């Protein structure tokens, strides 16, 4: 039995063999107590401010919504230290581990970096760290194996399925099942069994209460719409928690829609794919009538889990958010244009989100509105991606 | 039916453990399938554990993870499995058969239309790796409303409210998990005498077994007999371009450890 | 005639065709009014904030100073937004640019990291910008070349010479020697014709006047020394401007060593040079015993510069600040112990601060030292040149 | 000596302007810079104007910074320039020569000894294209200490406060830039005037100038001759393999121009 309720209306739920039911029941129970402990509030506060570099900006776009009548700021989560919004929850998780007495880390990782955020969060605070990576993207993310064996951790080839993300987490699941009296499974994204879900979130959560404090004192009132991509769901559900009884204000998430959602080459499981167990969880995946789990695909590695938190399938089944999708080719215009017109690259899992804004920017230009893009992180790892794409055309 | 019941008062009238092997069906192919099922049979195994291939096999060792894999690659389905194992019953009437399936393959039509599909094809008992006894509920009621035993793992780690939550949810047998980790041919007594005191279906153990000897202590420690997959899976990979070679292997694997319940 | 001094002692000055000093004059006027204006430090201020970022966090390390009596904080100028502190004076020059009327902008670059920071600064601002860079460093620095043009900005190949800083930065006055009426040359350090040292400086200042309130709220008191690196002078200038009259803090001044003083291959004009007239100043610069100006060399490609500013020249004359040399192989050893013991990727510049920092603890580890080493910039810039040296051996 | 106010006292009495070529020495190596320099003389140059190889050429466009490679490839040091300048000088004993030069090839070895240099090979004046009048006051002190004249560019933006500074400071002859940017042969009446009004050297005209015409309004304007680079050099550049055209070419432009001052 469990301290807090681990579903959201139906979905969520503790879907692991029961081996591993005493490990996820020892991490709810701590974090229930880090939560209403003043000094893990104080410690963790510190390292996002003088480390990671919180707040982040607040910054209002001047040049691109020239001539409409909507008015666009961005969360600067690409000023974070790092690069990218994962910074604020690894750290969390790292103290959380710390605090449980734990010395040992697992995470995995596709793109690499949730991988580089366990490992610099790792290397910060003593701990040892074991990142599950494909054998492939360990050819070709090279700069972030780097980086992580820079940062001391030790990267694990896995050669076992496609190396898609589906086997990098099962990978560590199974390592897990073995080890985790001594090592502490640092999830990468707001999905997966509970208390993952939740605990993502609150670490996460900053995000919107900064925002909301920041629109506030430069605009005077809350925004019409609060947008972010989604690819598991902690940076999107970082910026919304705060605004999920300001009723007034739109909360949005944006799934990968690939090549477009008619191909079935898409990552929007929330609104494309089947109620499924699996993750741990009971949420959307993408899956075959056979319920064999399937793939996501994106443009953005990073957007590409193929189910998504379960708290952003039940905002969306009572109404309260929105989720839409975006192409490949949106989020690369998007992506050019915010290069040119502020000075900003920013991530192409961010770049999703821009473009659902540009969009309804763009579609209705006299309609007065005030949103905020959450950019979870900055684009110069995407950099040869973007140029590649453009050296083709 | 009562295929465990009857099976275990078999044994016991015998003082005999029960020796239970555990394949991937439709590995390496369906016809050779059918045909390790028969040898395993005719070797004497009592009962058969049936994996049924699945795309992310996450409690699985490696082994196990490649008897998956070559399932798919003779392009093996959920209902090529159900057309297999009602080949099986009309052979073999009275061994008991269970299975071992992920959470989202039971799911995936309907939770209690794919215990009617059991029921219809003669499974006895159904083991859900991923779906630990507090979110059995909607799990254990449909098997028990199609006379199917829902089977649960007791794991080493197990406390005293969940010994009691596996005595009284289960039927059949009940799993007693060896080790932590996951399956693999490369890595008790309170909790056998706790699940007796609490009445629990006759224990199996599993994971790890893999010789003989093994097999002769789980019965002397109190478990009713021994399940063994890795070890099994691990001779079919072996011989997989000699198929003559793969059943005398096997049958030869199975008797000795058939012989060693005894 | 002149407003301010050009002069720190003997070095500076204003050594440029005559055609040039009323371009410069017209700058220093311009300078002086903005300086004094009320709006233009408020638009200064409220973009260094909402869009760069600022204030950067003045990070303790925890790791790295184990066992010894030395206390190391960060100045992390690496998270600002283009991850150096060569955003906070492109900024503060396209303001400048704005309020003369220029609309358009010339910088050259090496790297490409200043070119990188004027384009961005340009594409915010609204101004044309064009970029003279080496036509080989374009083959070799087609990632930084490729986020100039997503910036909007023009990138021009030069073949005169060997494309090295010198020929960059000549190609670049002779073009402001035609089109100064409507261009503005955006020097890139605090070196150059007078009045670019003192504004660059300017620009550049808030650094040390936010570390010093920083390290005044974390120790209550201002550190033994603050330590920066030194290519052209600009953010060791910057961090040391306001602790000058603190005559209590010391004030070191680190310039490349490369292969190491003795062989030649250095980067150390000021404290290995002689005085020469070149770049507009009088100041100490690399040349031959003809008189024929030479290259600095260095691992790190930003440290290049083959004379140094005016003001560094004249702080080492009097006394109040003290120079030295850090060598390519002490620059990567501390370039791995930040990212393996604190989880930060320092640029190589950087790195060459820090080595000094971490010799200045290591050598005498029972002295009681707190010292703040300005980390100038983030090293993801440098991943593949650290990997490449450390797949060499 | 006064070999500049002498030339212009005889120039003057045949109504000439002056026609001036600048060349750099050692372009294209030292001997065939020596015959470049008296094909000039002889074709009736009536001054030389001449560059020493600098490292870095700011003030100067393509077609020179070509040839200060050209020179350095040769391997033209400032020594070996001034052994050229004295065997110019015992060639041609009343020719004014004036050197271009970069501030810091004034200045390395001691300004007043560059200086004296001069003075001793027999040079007859300076100009230092990065010094500006401002900055000037050690340069010009240490040219007029040993008799040579230091010339001042007079730029088209001059204010009057700068014009006045000109004619007061410069000696020899004041030289006129004909436009902005860079020497350069792809790319002023009332400066004339208030030239003459505060007494400045006689002006020459200079960057830009290609074609005969050119010299001929220069005279017109006032100016009192015009020096032409850019157009010289590109004659050099053209016949680098055949060095005995490189002379007829050379020999028939200057005459052009020449002519084109009377
Ligand atoms: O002999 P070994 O170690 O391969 O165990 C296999 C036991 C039967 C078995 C096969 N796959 C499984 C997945 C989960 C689970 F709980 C049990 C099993
Ligand atoms: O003919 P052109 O355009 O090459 O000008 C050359 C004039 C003589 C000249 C050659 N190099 C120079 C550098 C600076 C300067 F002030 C004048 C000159
Ligand atoms: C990882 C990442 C994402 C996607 O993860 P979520 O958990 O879905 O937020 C989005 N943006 C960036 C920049 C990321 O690194
Ligand atoms: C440009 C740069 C430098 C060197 O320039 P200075 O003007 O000498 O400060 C140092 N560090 C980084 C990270 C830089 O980009
Ligand atoms: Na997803
Ligand atoms: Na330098």
């Amino acid at each position: 039995t469990t301290l807090l309720n681990p579903y959201f209306g139906e979905f969520g739920g503790m879907y692991v063999p029961q081996i591993l039911m005493p490990a996820l029941n020892q991490l709810e129970e701590a974090f229930v107590s880090a939560q209403k402990d003043p000094e893990f509030q104080a410690q963790f506060a510190d390292l996002l401010k003088n480390y990671a570099g919180r707040p982040t900006a607040l910054t209002k776009c001047q040049n691109i919504t020239a001539g409409t009548r909507t008015t666009l700021y961005l969360k600067r989560e690409d000023l974070l230290h790092g690069g990218a919004h994962k910074t604020n929850q690894v750290l969390g998780q790292a103290l959380l581990a710390k605090r449980m007495g734990k010395s040992e880390i697992i995470a995995e990782t596709g793109a690499g970096q949730h991988g580089v955020a366990s490992a610099l969060a790792s290397a910060l605070l003593g701990l040892k760290c074991r990142i599950y990576m494909g054998a492939k993207d360990v050819e070709r993310q090279s700069p972030n194996v780097f980086r992580m064996r820079l940062m001391g951790a030790e990267v694990i080839p896995v050669h076992s399925g496609s190396a898609t993300l589906k086997d990098l987490w099962n990978e560590a699941l199974r390592d897990w099942s073995g080890s985790y009296e001594t090592a502490h499974y640092m999830l990468g994204t707001a999905a997966g069994p509970h208390p993952y879900p939740t605990i993502v979130r609150e670490f996460q959560r900053m995000i919107g209460e900064e925002t909301k404090a920041q629109i506030l004192d430069k605009e005077g009132r809350l925004p019409d719409a609060v947008i972010a991509c989604v690819g598991g769901g902690s940076n999107a559900i970082g910026m919304f928690a705060d605004f999920i009884n300001d009723t007034s204000v739109g909360l949005i998430g944006v799934e990968p829609g690939g090549h477009g959602i008619e191909t079935g080459e898409h990552g929007a499981p929330l609104k494309h794919g089947r109620v499924g167990i699996y993750f741990g969880m009971k949420a959307p995946m993408m899956q075959t009538a056979d319920g064999q789990i399937e793939e996501s695909y994106s443009i953005s590695a990073g957007l590409d889990f193929p189910s998504v938190g379960p708290q952003h399938a039940y905002l969306n089944s009572i109404g309260r958010a929105d989720y839409v999708s975006i192409t490949d080719d949106e989020a690369l215009e998007a992506f050019k244009t915010l290069c040119r017109h502020e000075g900003i690259i920013p991530a192409l899992e961010s770049s999703h989100a821009l473009a659902h804004a540009l969009k309804m920017m763009r579609e209705q230009p006299e309609k007065e509105q005030l949103l905020v893009v959450n950019l979870s992180g900055r684009g110069d790892k995407d950099i040869f991606t973007v140029h590649d794409i453009l050296k083709a055309r | 039916m009562e295929r465990y019941e009857n099976l275990f008062a078999q044994l016991n009238d015998r003082r005999e453990g029960a020796f239970v092997p555990f394949v991937t069906l439709g590995d390496p192919g369906i016809e050779q399938s059918l045909k390790i099922i028969d040898t395993l049979i005719d070797a004497g195994a009592d009962a058969l554990e049936l994996g049924v291939p699945f795309s992310d096999p996450l409690a699985d060792g490696p082994t196990i993870q490649n008897a998956n894999l070559r399932a798919f690659a003779a392009g093996v389905t959920p209902a090529q499995c159900f057309e297999m194992l009602a080949l099986i019953r009309e052979k073999h009437p009275t061994i008991p058969i269970g299975l071992l399936m992920y959470a989202n393959l039971v799911f995936n039509n309907g939770i209690d239309a794919f215990y009617a599909r059991c029921e219809q094809v003669g499974v006895d008992s159904v083991l859900v790796a991923d779906v630990p006894v507090e979110e059995s509920a909607p799990f254990r009621q449909a098997a028990l409303r199609h006379n199917i035993a829902p089977i649960f793992i007791c794991p080493p780690n197990a406390d005293d409210d969940l010994l009691r939550q596996v005595a009284s949810y289960g039927r059949g047998y009940t799993y007693l998990l060896s080790r932590s980790g996951v399956t693999g041919a490369e890595n008790l007594h309170h909790l056998i005498e706790k699940l007796k005191e609490y009445h629990a279906a006759p224990a199996l153990q599993g994971f790890g077994i893999s010789s003989p000897e093994q097999v002769s202590a789980a019965v002397r420690a109190g478990a009713a007999g021994a399940i063994s997959g890795s070890a099994i899976v691990k001779i079919i990979e072996k011989n997989l371009a000699s198929p003559k070679q793969m059943l005398a292997e096997l049958r030869s694997f199975v008797s000795a450890m058939k012989a060693a319940s005894r």
